[PDB]
């Protein structure tokens, strides 16, 4: 059980964060994704697999992963 | 056939902003407005529910997805 932090530059209004999110909302063991324009900010809780989620949202844009620890 | 809430502030789809998906089955914690709201997403209804049975505030929005 982990909370995911990333940082996902490419989300900048509402249509672009739902399209990050909808990058990754069929990773197994996600049990929430929030999202924040303020800091492009994506956090993801759950027991799913990280590498997918970076697999996953590479094909959107260039995101990094600030923190990866205990939820 | 849905397997998460979505959360917003606003009900209006033009102008609402997204918060949270937050799977159908388990509780999440929403920071909205210099606040913390602890939402069940109980079915695919989607009602808003705080897990203290309190009314949440009427801005916050529901939708399955």
């Amino acid at each position: 059980q982990q909370k995911v932090v990333l940082k996902v530059p490419t989300m900048t209004d509402e249509k672009t964060k739902q399209k990050a999110i909808e990058a990754v909302a069929d990773i197994y063991g996600i049990d929430s994704i929030a999202a924040d324009l303020k800091d492009n900010k994506m956090t993801i809780i759950g027991d799913m697999d990280t590498v997918e989620i970076a697999k996953k949202l590479r094909k959107i844009g260039k995101i990094d992963i600030v923190s990866v620890g205990p939820a | 056939p849905a397997r998460f809430c979505v959360y917003y502030d606003g009900h209006l789809p033009a102008t609402r902003v997204l918060l949270m998906y937050v799977r159908i089955g388990t509780t999440a914690t929403i920071t909205a407005r210099g606040h913390e709201f602890e939402v069940e997403a109980k079915d695919q209804n989607c009602k808003v529910i705080l897990t203290n049975g309190k009314q949440a505030p009427d801005w916050l929005a529901a939708e399955p997805y």
